[PDB]
RNA sequence: UAAGGUGAUAUGAACCGUUAUAACCGGCGAUUUCCGAAUGGGGAAACCCAGUGUGUUUCGACACACUAUCAUUAACUGAAUCCAUAGGUUAAUGAGGCGAACCGGGGGAACUGAAACAUCUAAGUACCCCGAGGAAAAGAAAUCAACCGAGAUUCCCCCAGUAGCGGCGAGCGAACGGGGAGCAGCCCAGAGCCUGAAUCAGUGUGUGUGUUAGUGGAAGCGUCUGGAAAGGCGCGCGAUACAGGGUGACAGCCCCGUACACAAAAAUGCACAUGCUGUGAGCUCGAUGAGUAGGGCGGGACACGUGGUAUCCUGUCUGAAUAUGGGGGGACCAUCCUCCAAGGCUAAAUACUCCUGACUGACCGAUAGUGAACCAGUACCGUGAGGGAAAGGCGAAAAGAAC
RNA sequence: GCUCGCCGGAAGACCAAGGGUUCCUGUCCAACGUUAAUCGGGGCAGGGUGAGUCGACCCCUAAGGCGAGGCCGAAAGGCG
């Protein structure tokens, strides 16, 4: 399962419907890039993986999330 | 010229033998089966 | 089988846990394997009886 | 020396054959009777640890105790081995 | 309770044997006794190197049913009935068959 | 508790105890091979090859305990490098394999029901994958109602086979509410005074009560019949106690047992009282859930299939305010009322039964009841997963081959 | 024990796949042996089988499976 973390993103089921309603499985995907940060506290430039969109909440408190929430509970850098 | 199957004893083990079966999940399932039906030949290479 | 003494100087005690397995069962086993004196109680006399020692030898300190 | 004293489970079986008597009557070398591990590399040294006798060369063999034993339960037999050792002066092992 | 015991003698009130004077040699598995004089039966046994006595057969002991068994007066050569109480030690008679209730 | 015992086929020699260290029963502990998570390292499952330290040893070698992996907490050393981190290392705490069912999240048919088939149904089943607990799931309102108010959650009986949905076709089916089962409500987004608060999980002590030793506790004798009686006959005796099962044929009363009587080394479930460790009151002043709510569209999920479709979820583009601010009240607007998302935890009624200790059956009796009543998941067969028989039966006593 | 017959690049003798008590001796006939069983690839007991140098094994390993670090797949599972 791809790596997510601040956006929460799995792997989801959907269909797709004909003009007669005819049914079609489909499977929605996260996708996924690693970015560069600084923190400070780890004297090193710290380097990230999530989903799209996940930047744009990260940035939202700085460097709070990076330091916390976004590590504590998911995967080291 | 020959017929059934070859008796070689390299064979007898390399598809059947405990450590062939116990490094996969579901060769631990006939190890299990067997103990659940309480048959003592839980090894059959010999 | 029994004894009057527990567990003081356990160092000799030990040290019969020695010739237990240099004489004692050697001659035991040799001389019951020979049919000799037909007792069938003397091949007997080790079980029950050592284990009442090792016991003690599992507690040796302060002795 | 060397070894654990409780490798010495060794030697606890008179031979089988009426020839354990007459062996150094014909030759140098003596007969014994082992477990199903005759302990090949202590052996020269155990016979000083369990007799104080010595030996200048020893052999040991398997004598395979054979299979049929009850004919549906097909019971257990065990192996044994045998020793030949030889002596310099003495006779009696 | 026990009622029987080998302590001391009893009488056989049973199957094959009764009014008969004896005393336990062993008690079996599930309830069952051998007592001594007890009529035995005849049996063959099989050649062993063992002393079976003058001539043929041994006359071996057979064991008995213990339900119908009872302690042995000595006076009359008739059946005791007294009872038995005792705490932490060997049983002691407690002689309760007095016709003492209502 | 006590005079019995040393597993069985399995006999025969023999031995332990009858008074405290003989078995036996109840509790708590010791030692626990080699392989297997299996854990120095390697492998063909019970195999092979090593090192460090300690012991000694003309230095070979064995014992002794020790050496798998990863995360998390606390710290010492640390690669490019600097500071750091990866690696190395010690202590602590967790994970690792296997089981019966229930259960959480994720994947997922065809045949079938529509008397054919395509939306619908089959079905989020069968089956698989990751995993949790005595339950899980759910809960103390960003719900419904409608001027009258209800008010945590859940399961049973109703509302109802209604309101409604549906190639309006087959079929599908709400809740709100009533009865009943169960009955304590708080925290975090901070920290000050307060200071052990009311409480709770575990455990000890005390008591009360189950559960694992146990001992006491009612009454029928003879005679005939017969292989033997408990039958017959004589007539008796017991009851807070005539079920089940035995003793030579069918005794309430011969025996086991039943109603009834009595108690606490140690262990463990519950309740009140309460110490101990942890967690936690009260009061005041702060703080306040932002890539998601909204705005659209596609799809999925709700009883409800895009319709005259809100709610709830999420794929994508767009994207807030701070309380008369914001979600909702089932297209949409205006006016009113209602609740406070974007952060969590609860006991019990609810689901299920491998298993500890017991009690019964309008229960079967060998072609019946478990493949299976007997060393049957054995023989036998298969590359292998897997498949899988036929064989139950004396007597009062074994008295069974003396000879 | 003696003929006579047949194979003789095999129908001789080893290595290999594989088989495992069949080797040398007494004893037995409940079952085998396509006809008797006195015999034993049969039942029950005894006797003997000693390599560092030949086969394993082990040092070096091909093709190749598994796999620390490391990177994928809701997930069984992917690759190195």
């Amino acid at each position: 399962s791809r790596v997510c973390q601040v956006t929460g993103k799995r792997p989801v089921t959907g269909n797709n419907r004909s003009h007669a309603l005819n049914a079609t499985k489909r499977r929605f995907l996260p996708n996924l890039h690693s970015h560069r940060f600084w923190v400070e506290s780890e004297k090193r430039f710290v380097t990230l993986r999530v989903s799209a969109k996940g930047m744009r909440v990260i940035d939202k408190k700085g460097i709070d999330t990076v330091l916390a929430e976004l590590r504590a509970r998911g995967e080291k850098y | 010229m020959k017929r059934t199957f070859q008796p070689s004893v390299l064979k007898r083990n390399r598809s059947h033998g405990f450590r062939a079966r116990m490094a996969t999940k579901n060769g631990r399932q006939v190890l299990a089966r067997r103990r659940a039906k309480g048959r003592a030949r839980l090894t059959v290479s010999k | 089988m029994k004894a009057k003494e527990l567990r003081e100087k356990s160092v000799e005690e030990l040290n019969t846990e020695l010739l237990n397995l240099l004489r004692e069962q050697f001659n035991l086993r040799m001389q019951a394997a020979s049919g000799q004196l037909q007792q069938s109680h003397l091949l007997k006399q080790v079980r029950r009886d050592v284990a009442r020692v090792k016991t003690l030898l599992n507690e040796k300190a302060g002795a | 020396m060397i070894r654990e004293e409780r490798l010495l489970k060794v030697l606890r079986a008179p031979h089988v054959s009426e020839k354990a008597s007459t062996a150094m009557e014909k030759s140098n070398t003596i007969v014994l009777k082992v477990a199903k591990d005759a302990t090949k590399a202590e052996i020269k040294a155990a016979v000083q640890k369990l007799f104080e006798v010595e030996v200048e060369v020893v052999n040991t063999l398997v004598v395979k105790g054979k299979v049929k034993r009850h004919g549906q339960r097909i019971g257990r037999r065990s192996d044994w081995k045998k020793a030949y050792v030889t002596l310099k002066e003495g006779q009696n092992l | 309770a026990a009622k029987i015991r080998r302590d001391d003698e009893v009488i056989v009130l049973t199957g094959k044997d009764k009014g008969k004077r004896g005393k336990v040699k062993n008690v079996l598995s599930s309830g069952k006794v051998i007592v001594e004089g007890i009529n035995l039966v005849k049996k063959h046994q099989k050649p062993v190197p063992a002393l079976n006595q003058p001539g043929g057969i041994v006359e071996k002991e057979a064991a008995i049913q213990v339900s119908n068994v009872a302690i042995f007066n000595a006076a009359t050569g008739k059946a005791d009935r007294v009872g038995f109480r005792f705490e932490d030690g060997k049983k002691v008679r407690f002689f309760k068959s007095n016709s003492e209730t209502i």
